[PDB]
């Protein structure tokens, strides 16, 4: 039990799987210069907690922007337009002993959607609600939104074999915690916050929610991102 | 499009040979190959000079003086038979042309003329630094002939040659129709005295004349 | 600053960062970036305005922090003119045909 | 002629009086920790620039809380409850070469004002407008107000020995730039911002304007605070 | 206050703009061989004084020849047919402490004008009125001469970045006087004065001048030019 603490957040942790074998870090040109927050920024963003049942598909969270109403890091995102972070994401699930499952908790950079009707776009707001995640669903949808079918999660992959990125098994036989460590992926050094997607946050439940008559008919899931190294561009003069 | 981190550090495209020495096309012309045996219509001129095309035109006028060496490649075609050859003879600044397409002119042995067959690679002359100065000047405030006389802004150091381009073949049954497109290129190219870009549209080839411009386009306060 | 050699006032030269709202009052450009720049003691004020790219840009209003104070002499009314170059070093990568000329 | 700058925020200017002999400083406990802010708080707020004609009698400013509004400083007062800092005052005249006059540039700690007809109390909102100033008046006043008539500027005392405070004169004839360094006078360490006034920057004309039919009718007079080592208190847990 | 003298000639001073960073020098042949007169020729040849009142566009002067009735300097150019200079060009403006305004003094080597209405020249006395400046125009103009319309100042581009030749301004705020070294910018290392115009030192007020119902209604500049390293064609047999 190690009790990590970031500013003025503390949680209460229980292996990191460090996305791509990089820890984040800094870009380091009067030209163009950075901005380093580090004050504030770096603490713990404990999301609103969701409740997995024995029918839950999955959810996803889709970063940076899940974080844009979220203190300072979500008004730093107003101020300047260009930006880039870390983002360590603590997932626990403090379900009790006689519960059983089984998660994959996985961080997908460039998760590019399809559209649950094809020959038409999605209005925007089908891809993200900031802090709330939106869930798969267990068969085919119809309508201008995002096809959120498990076994084809997003992308039009087989979701068996998503394991390709950072991901980390949450089996609650064994283990309840995941953190993962994703160190900026992007083809640009700094991009925008609001168009840009970096990574989409996706937990599925692989074997599903089972327990009796007497347990808690949930098991809460609560995720923590804390944006690491977060750096913007300069307001100042040269 | 979207405002992007555009981060890199270069100036190797912003040299003056990576900025003037690129190939244009400069000069189009139809030349036949039979009927009418004194006629104008059988053979090219082209006198060589910087202000054919405006685009170029405006790159030469960034600069007061310049020096290069030009490597021209021609890209004939045909219309309407044998296999085709034509001549394209470079004559100096000092140079005899020709009047017809059978004058004697086309044999002088001072006059460089390459023989290019249809089919091949296009045929590519290049042309030294020609002028009598030390430099080519893009603009001359000044006449030609002295006290003041006709002819303002044509000095003849800035004079590069002609290039004169026929059939070599005598005849034929039918009528062909050759179109060549010169490709003009400096090369090793130096420039001084840099300048201001024009500011107002070209009116004609051999002059400076222009009408007044404005400076930018109009907006509708100053503060907006 | 054009203007005569007793005029004297401050001018308030604020910047606005590439994805910032312009400053509707002299206050809001107050509270960002700027320079007040007085006339009096200076005749020229020198900028270096980064992040200048293309492949929604910067802001430079200017602002009345005092009017023009003048002698009974001198004119009431000044000029400013401004000027602009490559501020320390200039990188530019893909040549093209120019859109001016037609 | 110096060009300072402070943060993102340079002025141009042309000796200083330290208020006190002293330079502000910081405080320097567990069991009550203060916070630095540093970044911004210490760059220049320019106030709006003040016509000085003829007829004017005077002007005060009531710091802390002229700046409640002034961007970071002026929002670091409603989050923390206690605080300090030291205030460098500008005040330039940019006058002409022509025009002729004299201030009196004074800071006036604790300067408690008096009601205009006695026996009764002012609602608070006559003492301050944020950033603009209560102007003087030539002569008495009646109503539920500040007695704001010069020679007794507002404490019942001579409007001519208030020359033992931090002071500066600006005679238009020699200079035109004051500048005072305030370094927190007061009896407790740290004081709420809101309540108590720690100083009263009021510019009092001695000598009237004078000029003749041709110059502008006015001198505006520019007021400059930097908030110098501002400290607040700990909102983190210990 | 430096009082210059060359010759026999002194002329009363007030930074100098050496063109293109490099000073006149003279050529360093029996096929052909210089003659430099040094003595006279480098004198100071002052200008008639132009008068600037508040509707003066601006004015040109097209050099070598703008001396051709200058004393030696004026008379070498008709017994020699090639030749070269310097011509260091100082301008003054005496105005007062109450004028205002700005000039550009540029000097644009190979200045070809445009004819005021195209498809035709001009007759040759229109570029240049020996000692007298043409001045420009405010709008457009029609007939056989050259378009003096600023904006377009001669040559068809923009007046406002006329400022890449060797410039200098005069702001009658700060200063008064311009001096700039021209040294012999040309493709042939001599030629002919009476044919080429080497230079055309243009003075144009961008910010007009101004001034009250007081003060003299113009404010004479001043033209200096000093031929400096001219040297000649031999005129001896070998």
């Amino acid at each position: 039990v190690r009790s990590m603490t970031l500013g003025n957040s503390t949680i209460t942790t229980q292996n990191v799987v460090v996305g791509y074998g990089e820890w984040p870090s800094y870009l380091s040109t009067a030209e163009d210069q950075p901005t380093q927050p580090d004050v504030a920024t770096c603490r713990f963003y404990t999301l609103e907690s969701v409740q997995w049942e024995k029918t839950s598909p999955g959810w996803w969270w889709k970063f940076p922007e899940a974080l844009k109403n979220m203190g300072l890091f979500g008004q730093n995102m107003h101020y300047h337009y260009l930006g880039r972070a870390g983002y360590t994401i603590h997932v626990q699930c403090n379900a009790s002993k006689f519960h059983q499952g089984c998660l994959l908790v996985v961080c997908v950079p460039e998760a590019e959607m399809g559209c649950a009707d094809t020959d038409t776009t999605f209005p925007a707001t089908e891809l993200t609600t900031e802090d709330t995640p939106h869930v798969f669903t267990s068969d085919s949808i119809t309508g201008k939104k995002v096809q959120a079918a498990v076994c084809n999660a997003g992308m039009g992959v087989g979701v068996g074999n998503l394991t390709i990125f950072p991901h980390q098994w949450i089996n609650l036989r064994t283990n309840n915690s995941a953190t993962i460590v994703i160190p900026y992926i992007n083809s640009v050094p700094m991009d925008n916050m609001f168009r840009h997607y970096n990574f989409t946050l996706m937990i599925i439940p692989f074997a599903p929610l089972n327990f009796t008559d007497g347990a808690t008919a949930y098991v809460p899931i609560t995720v923590t991102i804390a944006p690491m190294y977060a750096e913007y561009n300069g307001l100042r003069l040269a | 499009q979207t405002r992007h981190v555009v981060n890199f550090h270069s100036r190797s495209e912003s040299t003056i040979e990576n900025f003037m020495g690129r190939a244009a096309c400069v000069f189009m012309d139809q030349y036949k190959i039979n009927g009418e045996e004194t006629s104008t219509d059988r053979f090219a001129v082209w006198t060589i000079n910087i202000r054919e095309m405006a685009q170029l035109r405006r790159k030469c006028e960034m600069f007061t003086y310049m020096r290069f060496d030009i490597e021209m490649t021609m890209v004939i075609t045909s219309c309407q038979m044998p296999v085709l050859t034509h001549q394209i003879m470079y004559v100096p600044p000092g140079g005899p042309i020709p009047a017809k397409v059978d004058g004697y002119e086309w044999q002088t042995s001072t006059n460089p003329s390459v023989f290019w067959t249809e089919g091949n690679a296009p045929p590519r002359i290049s042309i030294p630094f020609i002028s009598v100065g030390n430099a080519y000047s893009s603009f001359y405030d000044g006449w030609s002939h002295f006290t003041q006389d006709g002819t303002y802004g044509y000095t003849t150091l800035n004079a590069m040659g002609k290039l004169y381009i026929r059939h070599v073949n005598r005849s034929s049954p039918h009528q062909i129709t050759s179109t060549i497109r010169v490709y003009f290129k400096p090369k090793h190219i130096k420039a001084w005295v840099p300048r201001p870009p024009r500011l107002c549209p070209y009116i004609n080839k051999r002059d400076v004349n222009f009408v007044v411009t404005e400076i930018t386009d109009s907006r509708t306060s100053i503060t907006d | 600053f054009c203007g005569s050699a007793m005029a004297t006032g401050k001018l308030l030269i604020s910047y606005s960062p590439p994805g910032a709202s312009v400053p509707t009052s002299r206050k809001d450009a107050m509270l960002g970036t700027h320079i007040v720049w007085d006339i009096g003691l200076q005749s020229s004020c020198v900028l270096c305005v980064p992040w200048i790219s293309q492949s929604s840009a910067g802001y430079i209003t200017c602002w009345y922090q005092t009017n023009i104070v003048v002698p009974p002499g001198a004119p009431t009314s000044c000029d400013v003119l401004c000027f602009a170059s490559a501020c320390n070093d200039f990188s530019v990568r893909l040549l093209r045909d120019t859109p001016f000329m037609a």
